[PDB]
RNA sequence: AAUUGGAUUCAACGCCGGGAACCUCACCGGGGGCGACGGCAGGAUGAAGGCCAGGCUGAAGGUCUUGCCGGACGCGCCGAGAGG
């Protein structure tokens, strides 16, 4: 159509993967997409803190994810690129995804909090929150918040420099809400 | 066809299976015929060159003239006990109480000797 | 499914076909013969008797 | 001017064309654009009742119906939502809607 | 020779200029006369949306910025001059039309 | 018994039951037509990884 | 006949509704209709799908009477799905 639209197509065409790939790639370990554009063969860079999930058990899962790309997209070529996130404990989303499984896993509140906050604090956080919105176990609406260090400031100089990751980690007598918000050192 | 009555001629567990096996290899190269009111017309024109028939055809419609009238044709007559042991034969995972191989593909240097050796009994 | 649809009579060594064959189409597809309204077979067509 | 138009009779030989010049701008539209595929099988009943094979007693779901000269006559079964109410079509009911004549609501007192 | 127009916009302020200062230093050396990286307008666009998704109370409403800015740039030079231009990397992320007349 | 095909047969020409998202499939709930058909409640949730921006 | 539902003091009442003539739509009236995967018995001795023509339907072989094709596998329940 024009130029402002075009902009909005390629932004909508980020969410359709991005939103799909998270859902799967929990095995993996997701922490992004780097999706590079072309007339050729959309590029689209996964990216995960292990890669031998993603590939698959033997090529299936690499190609399961080529051909899901043909369906949405009008590149019938799209190649797949595997990229290390480098700090995965610096990635909230990485955090929010790993502590999701554990979770969903039964393994205690406060232990699971414990270890999580100790293992991206040791990775290089000035700060650190962990909070758990959800049932709590019982029948009452209430969270439960656990704190280290710095955190996120005021306005929105704010939420840009912090991370933040976020996952419903599914249980079977109700749900929990997965909230993950990483400072960085900066 | 036949019924589960007729005996006229043996039909050894030996010559079945080769007869099971040389109409699944001529349905996937050549053609076959499937369906039992569609057989009733290909044994009859002279379009059959050896008819294989289920024992198992009952009400009698195209049972009471068709072991008389295939030995004036000079065709031979063979016997399978069921139409699922003929349907999975017949080339297809489904019935088939009569087939027609209509060209031998494949199954050529079977069909031949299978077609002498019960006319030499009996058609 | 529906049994028993064995129309087709029997002569003592040939066939003969009971039912009309196509006049708008070409032969391969035959007619339920009402007696004045021809239904078709391949796909379903309104024909009149000819 | 009793009866509706020039006369009853010639509105059923002028059909198409010159009865629009007579019509409001909303009855014209629809005869000039035309009407539904259920609007197709309501001219074999009126047309069965007139004359030859069994006559069904014509019922229809047709509200957006314009009254015509040549349908004067008939007895016309309007499913008001729920059931089939009849009307006795007259020469005084050429230019309105068929949908008026049949009810929308039950006619009851408010209170 | 024909003369080129690089008519490049970009969805953020920061991805734009880089590569339309680099279009002026790299072509301003060779068979190119090159006119100066001339700034349209921001057709900046607003999408203004309730937040609430109850629509309940006082609902406090989102103000949406979609800013687009573009550059134009004439030049004459070949259509292989205007290639070797058009190597440099550009954010992911930069539309850059090229209209070709004599 | 036996009967021909239904998937949906009848007039959906335009308005709102024409549309649906391309995130939470709905008719009357909301759809932002500028090529990005979503729910506002959707939009919301989004538009950070859009390039959207909150300021005023 | 149904006037779909929810919201209810501030903080329910231009509210979910940033779009109710059909659509939407969840309500009502009427006509018509799919139930996976396994088990069980059935199979091609021709459709599970299509179809003139009346008789019926507000219309739809939809349904019956009625006659039939293209090429070949699916009820009824019982666990138990998809859908809401």
């Amino acid at each position: 159509m024009a130029i402002e639209r075009y902009f909005i197509r390629e932004a909508v065409r980020e969410m359709l993967i991005d939103e799909f790939l998270e859902k799967e790639l929990r095995r993996a370990g997701y922490g992004g997409l780097d999706i590079k554009k072309t007339p050729l063969g959309t590029k689209v860079i996964i990216f995960a803190a292990n890669p031998g999930y993603v590939i698959g058990r033997g090529g299936r899962r690499i190609r399961e994810l080529t051909r899901i790309l043909e369906k949405q997209f009008g590149l019938e070529n799209p190649q797949i690129e595997v990229e290390e996130i480098k700090n995965p404990y610096l990635n909230a989303k990485v955090q929010a995804v790993r502590l999701a499984q554990a979770l969903e896993r039964g393994i205690h509140f406060r232990r699971a909090a414990y270890a999580a906050l100790r293992a991206i604090m040791n990775n290089g956080a000035r700060g650190v929150e962990i909070r758990l919105s959800g049932k709590l176990t019982g029948e009452r609406a209430k969270s439960i918040r656990f704190y280290q260090g710095y955190l996120a400031k005021v306005g929105n100089p704010a939420e840009t420099l912090v991370s933040k990751g976020y996952a419903q980690a599914l249980l079977k007598l109700g749900v929990i809400g997965v909230k993950v918000a990483i400072m960085p050192p900066g | 066809m036949a019924k589960p009555s007729y005996v006229k001629f043996e039909v050894p567990k030996e010559l079945a299976e080769k007869a099971l096996q040389a109409v699944e290899i001529a349905r996937d190269t050549g053609k076959i015929r499937k369906g039992t009111n569609e057989t009733t017309k290909a044994v009859e024109r002279g379009q059959a060159k050896l008819v294989i028939i289920a024992e198992d055809v009952d009400p009698e419609e195209i049972v009471a003239h068709l072991p008389p009238l295939c030995e004036e044709k000079e065709i031979p007559y063979i016997y399978v006990p069921s139409k699922k042991e003929l349907g999975a034969a017949a080339g297809i995972e489904v019935a088939a109480a009569s087939v027609a191989i209509i060209e031998p593909g494949k199954a050529r240097d079977l069909v031949e000797e299978i077609a002498m050796k019960v006319k030499e009994l009996m058609k | 499914m529906g049994q028993k649809w064995k129309l087709y009579e029997i002569k003592d060594g040939k066939v003969i076909r009971k039912n009309k064959f196509c006049p708008r189409c070409g032969p391969g597809v035959f007619m339920a013969d009402h007696g004045d309204r021809w239904a078709c077979g391949k796909c379903g067509y309104t024909e009149w008797k000819k | 001017f009793r009866y509706r138009g020039y006369t009853l009779e010639q509105l059923m030989n002028m059909s198409l064309e010159e009865l629009a010049r007579l019509f409001p701008a909303r009855q014209r539209r629809s005869l000039k654009r035309g009407l539904t595929p259920e609007q197709k099988k309501l001219l074999r009943k009126i047309r069965l009742a007139k004359k030859g094979k069994y006559k069904k007693p014509i019922r229809t779901h047709c509200r957006d119906m314009i009254i015509l000269p040549e349908m004067v006559g008939l007895t016309i079964y309007v499913h008001n939502g729920k059931e089939f109410v009849p009307v006795e079509i007259k020469p005084e009911m050429i230019g309105h809607y068929l949908g008026e004549f049949a009810p929308t609501r039950k006619k009851v007192e408010h209170g | 020779m024909q003369k080129a127009r690089i008519k490049i916009a970009s969805t953020n302020v920061r991805s734009l200029d880089e590569v339309a200062n680099q279009i002026k230093q790299i072509a301003e050396r060779t068979g190119v006369r090159m006119s100066g990286p001339i700034p349209l307008p921001t057709k900046r666009i607003r999408i203004t949306t309730r937040k609430s998704p109850d629509g309940e109370g006082s609902a406090t409403f989102d103000r949406w910025e979609l800013r687009v800015h573009k550059r134009l740039i004439d030049i004459e030079a070949d259509e292989r001059a205007m290639r070797q231009i058009m190597r440099i990397r550009v954010p992911e992320d930069v539309t850059i039309e090229i209209e070709l007349i004599s | 018994m036996a009967k021909a095909d239904y998937n949906k047969r009848k007039p959906r020409k335009f308005g709102k039951g024409a549309r649906r998202c391309i995130r939470c499939g709905q008719y009357g709930p909301i759809i932002r037509i500028q090529g990005l058909m979503l729910c506002r409640h959707c939009f919301r949730e989004v538009a950070p990884k859009l390039g959207f921006r909150k300021y005023e």
